[PDB]
């Protein structure tokens, strides 16, 4: 976001930015380039980058709710030798507040588990030490509870 | 509701209060006023101007007085300076309950600084932003006060306040002395208002509440009409 | 040049203004809305737009031209909820009056009222200070129309003709050129230019469903809202 | 970086309860064990000077007649509990013509351990959580029952604990050494046995203090002068 | 540097309270509870769980009132406390109209308690989460309370950590839980409790508590003495 | 909220508090006064912070305060936070008098008024009282006595103070210049205008920048008193001939 | 600034120079006499929206029931350019299923869309000059 | 950044944006539908399940504050049951202390000013609700008005609350529900339902209905259950 | 490493310029009030060049005055140069031991204080051995006037016993502040050698110059 | 993918520590490790 500031960093920046819309829209349009732009954060970005032949579309990537949770760990796990009697609706609703990366590395920590005691084929309880790894849950002494 | 009753004015490590400071510099950035105690009785002049001809001037007022020998003017922001006009005006009236007697200037000027002083303290308000001039005629000799913000009171002859008010209260000191009489108290108190005013002086610019013996008089626009001719 | 609170608590900055209130001041903009109240030799009128852009929404509560008293009416501009509690509040605070005092409670001393209110908002430092804005109309005996207009930091003034919402500036630029050749402001006059100010400053040509006009005169002190076939009458009296 | 007094962690458990139980282990030790024949109680006073009177320092505080206390933390805290333990035991005599439960009287003690507020009303309610845990120790009804009481308000049954510093091995070193059919002086002799590598400092009659609640001796017995008979054998 | 995550009056810009999820996330650290019920049964099982070697195991159920019966997990004393509120509103409902209290009415008196700190400042919500099994005028009832004051009339569902193989059971064996007798229906809650363990330790009667109500049963509790009658005739450990 | 707090009632790491001290620090300058005693009559002396030449001077008060029939008070620092604390003693001094039907007892009152300021750093979370101040009374058990105070509390009976601007010369030099039970009040009137010619910058000081209040006693009256004009300046006077006169030894000694 | 006046003056040279914000530029850049018309641009009114809307929707093979004075109802604060977008986006709806011919209900739901996406840039209202 | 802290903090722009996150908060909820009609107001809820975590009328979002008033709720569940106790409470106190029953637009706007008194203070926190309220009387008609958690309300011909709002409100604009009976509005209710949710994400989706009319002689009740409600059936006739 | 803490003035720095003339090796001498840099990154690039110069060059010792100037905390994290100074510091905390130990370099660390300090350099590994620095009460204290009166005269009438004999709480830098101000009377007086009097407003003054104005009438 | 964690050992990690480092030296065969690491009960390897 261009504004009021000081030094010779931002400066430079701004100075990239508005070469880079003129040189996209406006003066010569083109056809022929299509552009792909992509971020973490939209409230940073500078409101001249909404205009009409910058961004033209505006697309959310929501968290996966349950059926995309399982359907990522099918989708990963299609390398490796899976023991089928593993149902995957179980693991989509324990595993909750994760991406597509997370459900990543839970499918690689399970098969892993398999190899740190030599069996070939996985089992749900491969999955679930994968998923108490992912979480990363500290040390908690929480025995006074219920 | 809520309740905070914590109070966020505090001192600054180099040993003052910042929020007094800050609104003594409201204060300064406000409308000009002028105060002068001559002799005979006590003459307050201010500025009214309007950013618009489209504006009613004799709809609000800042020559407000309190009893029938009792007025005041301020300088700083018009929204807190109602308050603390009907605060003192049920104050005087609780005295007047009592006591059976008009409330001398000098008891109305030590209550409505004491009533300031505990803005300041309390517990989740900020600071008053408006320096009062307080005038009246009691038991003869006349009385001008002004209160600051801080809750503290002093005593002038002449003094002024607002915008540009240090050149003014040098006017004061040089062309003003300690024996006058009242129209030439007004006299000065209107080319002291016209040493900061604009290029015109009616009596729709300025507003003038002159006090005597005979009670507190609010001056009409006639007497202010033909005061600022040839003044 | 701040000094760490001072933009969010009600305090005052080392250059001695507050800075919550002149924040909420974009408040009365942000609606989107204009409204002019012009008061000429008998009467005061209103007129505010009503934007309606759906057309399952109702038309007939949309309307800002709320009613005070029988013979105080007011226009809001700003947020619609503030605007509403302060309506309530005023409704309630004249009902005090006539039951109070006895006799009824004139436009000035509504509004002092009302600046009283918002002032205890600017005072202390744990409410919002309540950003919408405040257009009374009435009439008083020996004293003609009278037309007020409060504001969010509590500061009231008396008027002859003005505007509030966000085209203040261009509205009040034209309607002193309107004022200063001081003509014969009869009724037909005071609707003719309290529409043209909007037909000028917007310069859409609106349609008569999309205006809200409310009258109050001499002739009877009661508030009329016009209904679509008076303002029929005059947008084809207005057009030459 | 400061929150409130009511605030819960990222992970789950909470951000002012846990720091009183990690207050708990800045005390001395206390064990307490359960015999079908009574309940015994130890602490350690841990002196510091020797112009110090020992005799002052108390953690053995009776609460009725019939049930006994022992302290671990900041003695200031405990003291409320046990006063409104006091208070509770002769209400409930006084309105009931009998004799409290040890457990009522510590579900009584723990309902008012978690009640810090900070929007809560009152003459000044408590601020934070009190940092005590107190063993209970009493013959009501069903015979010996003890009871331990920690900073989050839970109370359980333990038939031998050991609570303060070295909590946890003294409660290792508890384990090997116990059974449910043993007799009070075995269980006094263990205790002290226990708590002779616990302590820095060596051990006399005037270090520790002890107290057996039994169901035929009314209150707590052996005082100073009776702890030589059992110190010797050690 | 994290903000919006202190309390409870401040949102989030993805629109939720992150303190009624950290109330969840106490919630379910405490052991795991199963209630369900048949046409004319309300049965919850709970296991109880163990602080240390020789200490006693932490119970579970708790009565309410003649017929409400609720179980526990989570935190302790304000689980005594909104327990005290349940029996305070079921005397005050048997001393004014001389009848017994309706579950449904009850939960929602519950939730419109719970609601009041999640609002307000400095408050914490709630946090405990109760499984309320009742037999009121018309069918028995087994309800579920979460520290969102969102309750859910539920059927057959478990509560606290590791809770979601007993979900996968009860889903898997619903159909068959109104037709079967009270003698099937609590070897069915064991069935679906045991699945909480790990696959080595099984229920060793002193870590379970059965909890029934009925039509003209009187809501009673069991705990190491008469758990023994529904232990036997269990089928041993699947693996 | 919460973090808009200002925090006035914690210490500090060093284990000192924290918010008084400030309010000492502003005392520490913005004004000057003294108080003496040594015999019968005990006197103030204070100097007017705003000199002005418009100021009126017809409220026949400074920060010499009245507040009994046998006291009188003098503040410094903060004008406008000191009228509370004068009613409020006033107020403690006239309900003792209807209590016990006796004037009040010196220690007593400034005991009220100091724990009245306590309470305020103790708890309550609000700003302390800015203003330490300075008592001169007459009593039945002691007879004249002069008593400090700060904001936090602290009290303490004197014979020569310190309350106001830069002093710690004016406390040696009072220090040096004292006399043990042989101060009449005509030699303690000549020691004030001497400190007060040093403590103040503005040489050779005049009757406008100077105030002297007197407690003496006459026949069961107690009479205060405030010095006029008139006898000032000739007392100023009476201390500058003694600079010429001190000079002189100088002059008549340096000859061989 | 030294070549825009300076010495050598100069003779039928125009210069047009355009930005977003007015206000960071020098005061010695927008001093009269190197800068003498500001021309200020804003957002489009009623009216003004509406005959952008029939330029931009001109080529389009619209099937003869479109109503643009709903559409132009709900769009306020809207770009000269978003409407461009939209009537981008109703031929978008038309290639799903390939319906072809623009029907106006693609145009109220395409409008909904836009003022959808128009709610993450805002506050921009810089002072003239 | 610190303005998005508190609701009495105005932002730079004049905003609040405690509010902005609560109508955040309710935009993640599931879609409820409101239709007028010349003969009633028909409501419509798209109740959510998991795997059961109900039975059949469980987590019920149709309330009942009074004997003609309907509530529907879609946010932020437990804050629509407060509100629903608030508003049965003042129906309750309006028809002890005034005799008759309460209208529409005063519980609305009575509602409206207890939601707007949440984003004034620091104390509290912004509702995460935004309800219906429908009736039916024979001397002032059908009325429906929608209140969103910033304390704003006006009423409708039909209007849509929830996720998928923007795709329900041009169907509703599709039909003309001026003329239409309840009868054929209840099965064109379901058909904007099934045409408005999404099967792919969430394959868990039940109907629920509600009525107020001549049909049900000013009554609010529940369309009977197995009796009707082949709706479903209608709506699935329509899949294309 | 060593690293030395005491009150301000006792003997901090000053012994250490006593260790650099009795050593063999060079001696490099830094200041933690130069240990800031207004540009970003020259902070920790003077940091690395600094230690890189005397490794090469000999078993030198390098002696960081002032480093508690520096390295006393990272709670705030607030942006500006106040979180670039923790940003400096951790170049420090690894160069001296992250990554294959420095043979044959002596470090030595000077602070004033110790409780605003990381604990991360608090731990063994960079610096272990910790001095403590007291005040000499009254026996030291006469071999330190003996020290600062050697290179002066002194006249019978003057004994410096009594000036200290109450006073048990001065320093070493007040007595050389004693010292040479005694000497400056004699010299701006035109007078004799040394007199009693010269200690006498010595003591006066300098007591003045380091107890001026602290706010304590309440004893805490 | 890993959050490896550190912490203050246990009781035989810190024998452990003391027999690898304290084995470069000249003590004779009697001194006893696990006595010394009860008396040091919270340590790093840098302490040892
Ligand atoms: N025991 C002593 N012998 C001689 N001089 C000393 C002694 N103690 C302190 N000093 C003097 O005090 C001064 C302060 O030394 P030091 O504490 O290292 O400096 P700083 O106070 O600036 O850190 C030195 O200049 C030294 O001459």
């Amino acid at each position: 976001k261009r504004f009021d500031s000081e030094k010779a960093g931002d400066r430079e920046v701004q100075r990239t930015m508005l070469e880079l819309l003129n040189q996209l829209d406006g003066f010569q349009p083109n056809t022929q380039v299509k552009v792909i732009a992509a971020t973490n954060r939209v409230d940073i970005l500078d409101p001249a980058l909404l205009r009409s032949g910058r961004l033209d579309r505006k697309i959310e990537f929501p968290m996966p709710n349950e059926e995309a949770r399982a359907r990522i760990m099918q989708i990963h796990s299609r390398k490796m030798n899976v023991s089928p009697d593993v149902n995957y609706e179980e693991l989509a609703r324990c595993t909750d507040d994760f991406n597509g990366a997370q459900c990543k590395a839970v499918c690689v920590e399970a098969g892993m588990i398999a190899l740190r005691r030599g069996a070939t084929e996985l089992t749900h309880e491969d999955y679930m030490e994968g998923i108490l790894e992912v979480q990363a849950k500290k040390k908690a002494n929480l025995q006074y509870y219920a | 509701e809520r309740g905070y009753s914590f109070s966020l004015t505090t001192f600054s490590p180099s040993g003052k209060l910042v929020q007094i400071e800050y609104a003594l510099a409201a204060v300064a950035g406000g409308a000009p006023s002028v105060g002068i105690k001559a002799a005979n009785g006590v003459v307050l002049a201010t500025e009214k101007k309007q950013k618009s001809i489209l504006y009613d001037e004799r709809s609000v007022h800042k020559v407000e007085p309190i009893t029938k020998h009792i007025g005041l003017v301020y300088s700083g922001m018009g929204p807190d300076y109602r308050v603390l006009v009907h605060r003192a005006r049920k104050l005087a009236q609780q005295y007047y309950l009592v006591y059976q007697e008009p409330i001398p200037t000098a008891q109305l000027v030590q209550r409505v600084a004491s009533v300031m002083q505990e803005y300041t303290q309390s517990g989740g308000v900020r600071p008053f932003g408006v320096s009062l001039l307080i005038c009246g005629w009691n038991e003869g000799r006349p009385y001008l006060f002004q209160s600051d913000p801080s809750g503290a009171y002093f005593a002038w002859k002449a003094t002024a306040m607002g915008k540009n008010y240090v050149n003014g209260k040098t006017f004061l000191e040089k062309r003003y002395n300690e024996d006058l009489e009242l129209e030439d108290a007004i006299h000065t108190a209107i080319l002291t208002l016209k040493e900061s005013f604009e290029g015109q002086m009616t009596e729709d610019n300025i507003e003038v509440g002159i006090c005597n013996e005979a009670g507190f008089r609010r001056l009409t626009p006639t007497e202010v009409k033909d005061y600022l001719a040839a003044i | 040049s701040s000094a760490g609170f001072d933009r969010h608590i009600t305090i005052f900055s080392p250059e001695g203004r507050l800075y919550q209130v002149e924040y909420a001041f974009k408040a009365i903009n942000q609606g989107g809305l204009t409204s002019v109240a012009v008061r000429g030799k008998d009467c005061a009128v209103i007129v505010t737009q009503k934007k309606v852009p759906d057309k399952l929404l109702d038309s007939s509560t949309v309307t800002h031209l709320f009613k005070i008293t029988e013979n105080i009416g007011c226009v809001m501009t700003g947020m619609t909820a503030d605007s509403r509690s302060q309506v309530q509040r005023a409704r309630y605070e004249a009902a005090n009056w006539k039951y109070k005092y006895g006799y009824e409670i004139p436009v000035d001393m509504l509004c002092k009222r009302i600046a009283d209110i918002s002032q205890v908002y600017t005072q202390n430092a744990e409410m919002r200070p309540l950003g919408c804005c405040m257009i009374l109309i009435g009439i008083d005996e020996e004293q003609g129309p009278q037309v007020y207009k409060c504001d969010p930091a509590g500061y009231y003034c008396g008027f002859k003709a003005t505007a509030a919402g966000v085209k203040q500036t261009e509205s009040t630029s034209f309607l002193e050129k309107k004022v200063k050749k001081k003509f014969d402001w009869t009724f037909e006059q005071t609707v003719e230019t309290a529409i043209t100010c909007l037909s000028t400053v917007l310069s859409i040509d609106f349609k008569p469903s999309e205006i809200e006009v409310g009258v109050v005169t001499v002739e009877n002190p009661k508030f009329r809202i016009l209904t679509e076939a008076e303002i029929d009458a005059h947008l084809v009296a207005l057009a030459e | 970086y400061d929150r409130g007094v009511n605030t819960f962690s990222p992970e789950g458990r909470l951000f002012q309860v846990e720091y009183a139980i990690e207050a708990i282990k800045l005390g001395s030790t206390a064990i307490g064990i359960q015999t079908s024949e009574g309940v015994c109680l130890a602490v350690e006073k841990r002196i510091t000077s020797p112009l110090m009177e020992p005799s002052s320092i108390e953690k053995i505080v009776e609460i009725d007649a019939h049930i006994g206390c022992a302290m671990s933390g900041l003695i200031a805290d405990a003291k409320t509990l046990i006063d409104k333990a006091r208070v509770e035991t002769q209400n409930h005599w006084f309105t009931y013509n009998e004799t409290m439960t040890v457990e009522s009287v510590t579900q009584a003690v723990s309902n008012l351990a978690l009640q810090f507020g900070e929007e809560d009303a009152d003459p000044g309610a408590m601020s934070r959580p009190f940092g005590v845990a107190l063993l209970f120790g009493g013959v009501d009804e069903k015979g010996p029952q003890l009871f331990h009481m920690d900073p989050s308000g839970t109370f359980v049954q333990c038939d031998a604990r050991a609570i303060g510093s070295a909590s946890e091995g003294a409660q290792s070193s508890l384990q090997e050494v116990y059974h449910k059919s043993m007799t009070l002086k075995e269980a006094i002799k263990s205790s002290l046995i226990i708590l002779k590598q616990v302590m820095e400092e060596k051990l006399n009659a005037t270090n520790i203090e002890l107290a057996t609640v039994q169901p035929g001796q009314n209150f707590h017995m052996f005082t100073k002068e009776e702890l030589e008979e059992v110190i010797k054998d050690i | 540097r994290n903000q919006y995550d202190n309390d409870v009056t401040v949102w989030s810009p993805q629109g939720r309270i992150h303190q009624i999820e950290y109330a969840m996330e106490a919630v379910k650290q405490g052991s795991a509870t199963v209630g369900l019920k048949s046409k004319t049964h309300a049965v919850l099982v709970a296991l109880k769980r163990a602080q240390s070697e020789l200490a006693a195991h932490q119970k579970k159920i708790l009565h309410v009132d003649n017929h409400i019966g609720i179980s526990i997990a989570g935190l302790t004393a304000d689980a005594r406390l909104l327990c005290n509120f349940m029996r305070q509103e079921c005397l005050d409902s048997r001393f004014v109209f001389d009848r017994p209290l309706p579950v449904s009415r009850l939960v929602s008196l519950i939730g419109s308690k719970t609601q009041i700190p999640t609002q307000r400042y400095g408050r914490r919500p709630y946090g405990v989460g109760l499984l309320i099994a009742g037999y009121d005028d018309m069918g028995p009832h087994i309800f579920q309370t979460c520290p969102s004051a969102n309750y859910f009339d539920c059927r057959a569902m478990s509560i606290g950590a590791r809770s979601q193989s007993a979900r996968t059971y009860l889903e898997r064996h619903m159909s068959e839980f109104m037709e079967c007798n009270l003698n099937e229906l609590v070897k069915h809650g064991l069935r679906a409790l045991r699945e909480t363990l790990p696959a080595e330790q099984d229920l060793t009667t002193k870590n379970v508590s059965i909890g029934i109500v009925g039509k003209d049963l009187e809501f009673t509790i069991y705990d190491d003495d008469d758990v023994s009658p529904f232990l036997e005739g269990l089928e041993e450990r699947p693996q | 909220s919460r973090r808009y707090d200002s925090r006035t009632t914690i210490f500090s790491p060093e284990g000192r508090l924290y918010q008084v001290e400030y309010a000492m620090e502003a005392i520490g300058h913005a004004g000057t006064c003294l108080g003496i005693l040594a015999n019968d009559g005990v006197l103030l002396a204070a100097e007017r912070r705003n000199i002005h030449k418009l100021l009126d001077e017809v409220f026949f008060s400074e920060k010499i305060y009245k507040l009994n029939e046998d006291m009188a008070c003098s503040v410094a620092g903060i004008t406008s936070d000191a009228n509370v604390l004068t009613n409020e003693l006033r107020l403690i001094a006239q309900r003792y008098l209807l209590q016990y039907q006796e004037p009040i007892p010196c220690e007593q009152l400034v005991t009220a008024l100091c724990d009245i300021k306590q309470a305020y750093t103790q708890f309550g979370g609000k700003r302390p009282f800015g203003v330490s101040l300075l008592y001169i009374g007459w009593d039945k058990h002691y007879g004249f006595q002069l008593y400090q105070s700060d904001p936090s509390g602290n009290y303490g009976g004197w014979k020569a103070t310190c309350i106001g601007n830069n002093s710690a010369a004016a406390v040696s030099m009072l220090k040096q210049d004292y006399k043990e039970g042989e101060m009449t009040l005509k030699s303690a009137l000549a020691l004030a205008i001497k400190v007060l010619n040093k403590t103040m910058d503005v040489s050779k000081l005049s009757a406008e920048k100077v105030e002297i209040a007197t407690l003496t006693r006459e026949n069961g009256k107690t009479v205060i008193r405030v010095l006029k004009q008139k006898e000032v300046e000739q007392l100023i006077k009476k201390h500058e001939e003694e600079e010429a006169k001190a000079e002189r030894e100088k002059k008549e000694k340096e000859q061989k | 600034l030294n070549q825009m006046d300076g010495f050598d003056t100069l003779h039928r040279v125009k210069m047009i120079m355009a930005t977003n914000r007015p206000d960071t530029l020098d005061p010695a850049l927008l001093r009269p006499g190197r800068l003498d018309r500001k021309i200020h641009i804003d957002l489009p009114n009623e009216q003004a929206r509406l005959d952008i809307l029939k330029i931009h929707a001109g080529p389009i093979t619209k099937h003869g029931e479109i109503d643009y004075e709903a559409i132009v109802k709900l769009s306020d604060g809207f770009n000269g350019a978003d409407l461009r977008n939209v009537c981008t986006e109703a031929g978008m709806f038309a290639i799903r299923a390939d319906h072809d011919f623009v029907v106006q209900e693609d145009f109220m739901k395409a409008v909904r869309k836009v003022a959808d996406s128009k709610k993450l840039e805002s506050k921009l209202d810089y002072k003239p000059v | 950044t610190g303005y998005d802290l508190s609701a009495s903090t105005f932002s730079p722009d004049g905003r609040v944006f405690q509010v902005e996150y609560a109508m955040k908060a309710v935009e993640n909820s599931s879609t409820a539908i409101g239709i007028r009609c010349k003969d009633g107001v028909v409501f419509g809820v798209e109740k959510l399940v998991l795997s059961k975590l109900y039975e059949e009328g469980s987590n019920k979002r149709l309330f009942n504050v009074d004997r003609h008033v309907g509530m529907a709720v879609a946010g932020l569940l437990a804050d629509a049951r407060s509100l629903a106790d608030i508003a049965r409470e003042e129906a309750s106190n309006f028809r002890s202390n005034f005799g008759y029953n309460i209208p529409l637009k005063h519980l609305a706007d009575r509602v409206a000013m207890y939601v707007h008194a949440y984003t004034l203070y620091s104390a509290v926190r912004p509702f995460g609700c935004s309800f219906m309220l429908g009736s039916y009387s024979v001397n002032d008609g059908a009325q429906l008005y929608m209140i969103d958690p910033s304390g704003v309300s006006y009423g409708y011909w039909g209007c849509a609350i929830g996720k998928a709002r923007q795709a329900a409100k041009t169907e509703i604009e599709k039909l003309q529900m001026k003329e239409m009976t309840c009868r054929d509005i209840v099965k064109e209710v379901a058909k904007i339902i099934y045409i408005v949710h999404d099967e792919v994400k969430d394959k868990a989706f039940e109907l629920e209905l509600s009525w107020v009319g001549e049909l049900t002689n000013g009554r609010h009740e529940i369309v009977p259950k197995d009796i009707r409600e082949e709706a479903e059936k209608y709506a699935k006739e329509s899949l294309k | 490493g060593v690293i030395l803490y005491g009150p301000p003035g006792t003997g901090k720095t000053l012994l250490a310029k006593a260790v650099a003339n009795q050593t063999s090796a060079t001696f490099l001498r830094v200041v933690g009030s130069e240990l800031i840099q207004k540009y970003l990154g020259d902070g920790p690039k003077l940091v690395r060049e600094l230690f890189r110069v005397a490794e090469e060059h000999a078993p030198s010792i390098v002696f960081i005055d002032e480093i508690d100037a520096i390295g006393t905390k990272r709670y705030d994290s607030n942006s500006g140069g106040e979180r670039e100074i923790q940003r400096t510091m951790l170049e420090l905390l690894n160069q001296l031991d992250g990554f294959d130990s420095r043979g044959d370099v002596k470090v030595i660390m000077a602070t004033n204080r110790i409780e605003t300090l990381d604990p991360a350099l608090i731990r063994p590994g960079r610096i272990d051995r910790k001095i403590e620095f007291p005040l000499p009460d009254e026996k030291t204290k006469k071999r330190i006037f003996q020290i600062h009166t050697s290179r002066m005269t002194l006249a019978d009438d003057v004994t410096l016993d009594d000036l200290i004999m109450a006073k048990d709480d001065l320093s070493g830098a007040d007595i050389k502040a004693i010292c040479t101000e005694a000497g400056l009377m004699a010299l701006r007086e035109r007078r004799m050698k040394v007199t009693n009097e010269d200690f006498k407003k010595s003591k006066e003054n300098v007591l003045y110059k380091k107890q001026e104005g602290t706010p304590e009438g309440l004893y805490l | 993918d890993r959050k490896i964690e550190f912490s203050l050992p246990d009781l035989e990690g810190r024998t452990h520590i003391f027999k690898i480092h304290a084995r470069s030296m000249s003590v004779e065969r009697d001194i006893r490790f696990e006595l010394l690491a009860r008396l040091c009960p919270n340590s790093t390897g840098a302490e040892i």
